[PDB]
RNA sequence: GACCAGGCCCGGGCGACUGUUUACCAAAAACACAGGUCUCCGCAAAGUCGUAAGACCAUGUAUGGGGGCUGACGCCUGCCC
RNA sequence: AGGGCCUAAGAUCAGGCCGAAAGGCGUAGUCGAUGGACAACAGGUGAAUAUUCCUGUACUACCCCUUGUUGGUCCCGAGGGACGGAGGAGGCUAGGUUAGCCGAAAGAUGGUUAUCGGUUCAAGGACGCAAGGUGAAGGGGUAGAGAAAAUGCCUCGAGCCAAUGUUCGAGUACCAGGCGCUACGGCGCUGAAGUAACCGAUGCCAUACUCCCAGGAAAAGCUCGAACGACCUUCAACAAAAGGGUACCUGUACCCGAAACCGACACAGGUAGGUAGGUAGAGAAUACCUAGGGGCGCGAG
RNA sequence: GUGAAACUAAGUGGAGGUCCGAACCGACUGAUGUUGAAGAAUCAGCGGAUGAGUUGUGGUUAGGGGUGAAAUGCCACUCGA
């Protein structure tokens, strides 16, 4: 009986959320050096 | 109201002749040459285009340090730029 | 030391330094206009040492 | 919350010319502005308290009013009340810790506070922590008021005043204990005079440990500190000054 | 077992204490300090900066704000106008 | 990465005030990142560039077309962006080690294979959260100047929030080692195994939790929304759908714990941030080493 | 253990201008250096090292001035102007 119209918006609002908090993870690790991941398979120094 | 600074008609200096310029013909199907500083990259692909009638996949630009703009100017699968070019005397 | 000494210069962006002693500086006040007045009389090459561009080659972003 | 602006003024010992006129100043907490209405203009719309909040900006505690209608104002906090209690602002209303009124329709001898001296302006006397007043009497276009520093003022009588008095009267009870906590404060360290040269401060100068030899204890700027008066002279108010203070 | 990795005790002066200071001869017993006391100021506040406008004080209002001296804490602080 | 977006400290300041001149104050605004807001990764190539060129697989913003609704757009009123320090526990991963699996193996000396190598894979799409945390997250109508905030009503397979993880991306590569080059450099063919266990971060969960007081930026992008006031309006504005089609300016070299910056020097000096391997050790100290880089521009006695 | 407070044993907890000690910031002692490797360093030790802490970027204050936890110290190897 219309249960799901908070499954219809939590969904995708969901999916938006972790794309906005998987792309903020990118941009505060440009920020500091260290993102493209060529250089971190590379670089394991001391 | 097109140009971010009008220039002429003109533009394109001319073909860089050199044996980078000659392999990248055939390896990238793409031309290279120095144009106007105030040249955009918009104002060379609607220049060379429309002067040899042939398309423009992309230019990519850059300011050679004495203050001289050169542009690869690259073309479609279509188009083949070693017989293009063969006809302006590059080979 | 570990406190370096008596080295009045550093690396500095030239934004602050063309911000402090550039042309568009100098151009606004009436004293520092007339220091230009000197300084094309006197027929110095270059005037106000120290000025940028917001464009390439030599941009401070 | 609309009310909880960060807004300030920055530097804040600092004049328009950039030099520190007011001095000893600097270091401290960053810290935000909470709007207040000291005017409590709102009138006949009656209030509902919810919450009593640390404001960074004062001895006193701020109080977070709802009103009946649907809005919301920062207070001060009276000295009884707490949590879930009743206000309201107008003419009419009782006599209950924490309501607002013109001075005019107030009882003989209340404990009150927040008081304009001015129709219009807001509320500018009695504002710390335990501040109080006392109203003593009334005489045609004045009330007679005895202030917190033990000063009795006309002032007049239309002006409005919020009764009671004002919370958190225990902040006297602190003892800092530490350089820092001054110092993180806002406040910072403060050079006697005797100490420095005779170039910088009136007292300066003089060989070995020095006594404040120049006949009197001087500022900075010459003027005989410790006794000396400095209200004016003929100002706008002086007829209406009653009393001195303690 | 190498490198690495507290010497300890008893008695006195000064300053309570962490702190700051003479870049390039002085780091302390010097300054600051929490605490104390006096004196000014009722808001168009005293004070400060300015020829002025006006700025700080303070978007603060006497449990607050300016200035003099003393310098935790304990017991004290006499005579002379 | 910056600019074409946004604002702080600060700057300049229309009208306005004040001043012999020069100018000073100051609102509306406008600048001003060190901050907010925003869309890409791996492999490949090459004398000198590569998240920029190549190959694969992605994502952001616009113009088509299928459904539509009648207005849009700005101003404007709200939500939100949105913020402290300290501490601690839990779940994870990056990284390490050991085993297994696969290939190679004479290293001239008592023994000895106990030896040596390899065991790798990003962004993004689709999909679920446990003795991880908590037990209103997320809604819907209604009164009263009231569309939001606020005084009373109900309802929730009683659940939510996330980093990791399962798949495709990736039947491709990448790959240790073998089989041929011909002179001072890499390059053609081939191509095995590609897993497990334990340790484990200062990395992520977390703008989470507890505690504390000294009480912890703004503005736009974003989401609502009812007004009033203007514009743009029936070859149009806002919503959704696959497939298309389209893609401004500047920086990019090289040094950058320095013989290239700053110290007059190819000067025993100073210089913001990022990545952090093994053995021993509490440890980013120390000692000896790996990857990587060097033997200090006078030598001989 | 009390009329209840008070008080006291064990757990939990993670305060502190707390302790020891790298980076970081300093500059106490010596040795070296003195036409230096350096117009204040090298070396061996030293103090703080979660705070009144350090520091990058971008700004503010101006010489009858500024700034000064105050030495007349600092304000571009210049400071009783």
């Amino acid at each position: 009986q219309l249960k799901l119209e908070q499954k219809i918006k939590m969904k995708m609002a969901k999916k938006i959320r972790l794309r906005r908090t998987g792309l903020c993870a990118k941009e505060s690790l440009r920020k500091r050096g260290a993102w493209p991941p060529s250089k971190m398979k590379k670089l394991k120094n001391v | 109201y097109p140009r971010r600074i009008l220039d002429v008609y003109q533009i394109l200096q001319s073909p860089i002749i050199t044996e980078a310029a000659i392999k990248n013909i055939a390896d990238e199907n793409s031309l290279l040459f120095t144009v106007d500083v105030r040249a955009d990259k918009k104002m060379i692909r609607e220049a060379i285009s429309n002067f040899f009638g042939v398309k423009v996949r992309k230019v990519n630009t850059l300011i050679r340090p004495d203050g001289t703009k050169k542009a690869y100017i690259m073309l479609n699968k279509e188009y083949n730029a070693s017989e293009l070019a063969k006809k302006i005397g590059i080979f | 030391g570990k406190a370096a000494l008596c080295l009045t210069k550093r690396s500095r962006s030239r934004k602050s330094l063309a911000r402090t002693h550039g042309f568009r500086l100098r151009m606004s006040t009436t004293s520092g206009r007339a220091l230009l007045k000197r300084r094309r009389a006197k027929g110095r090459k270059i005037l106000c040492t120290k000025t940028n561009p917001s464009s390439g080659k030599r941009a401070s972003p | 919350n609309n009310l909880i602006s960060g807004q300030r003024r920055c530097g804040k010992g600092r004049n328009a010319r950039g030099i520190i006129t007011a001095r000893h100043r600097g270091g401290g907490h960053k810290r935000l502005y909470r709007k207040i209405d000291f005017r409590r203009n709102e009138k006949d719309i009656y209030g509902k308290i919810v919450t009593i909040e640390y404001d960074p900006n004062r001895n006193a505690y701020i109080c977070l009013i709802h009103y009946g209608d649907g809005e919301k104002r920062y207070i001060l906090h009276p000295r009884g009340a707490i949590i879930g209690d009743t206000i309201v602002s107008g003419t009419e209303v009782p006599i209950k810790m924490g309501n607002a009124l013109p001075l005019t329709d107030m009882p003989l001898g209340t404990a009150i506070h927040n008081i304009e001296i001015t129709l219009g302006r807001g509320g500018q006397l009695a504002r710390a922590a335990g501040a109080v007043a006392k109203l003593i009497a009334k005489e045609g276009k004045s009330a007679t008021l005895k202030l917190p520093s033990g000063e009795v003022r006309l002032i007049s009588k239309n002006c409005s005043a919020t009764v009671g008095q004002v919370g958190n009267v225990g902040v006297n009870q602190k003892r800092l204990g530490r350089a820092g906590s001054k110092r993180w404060l806002g406040k910072r360290p403060v050079v006697r005079g005797v100490v420095m040269n005779p170039v910088d401060h009136p007292h300066g100068g003089g060989e070995g440990r020095a006594p404040i030899g120049r006949k009197s204890p001087t500022t900075p700027w010459g003027y005989p500190a410790l006794g000396r008066r400095s209200r004016k002279r003929n100002k706008y108010s002086d007829n209406f000054i009653i009393r001195r203070r303690s």
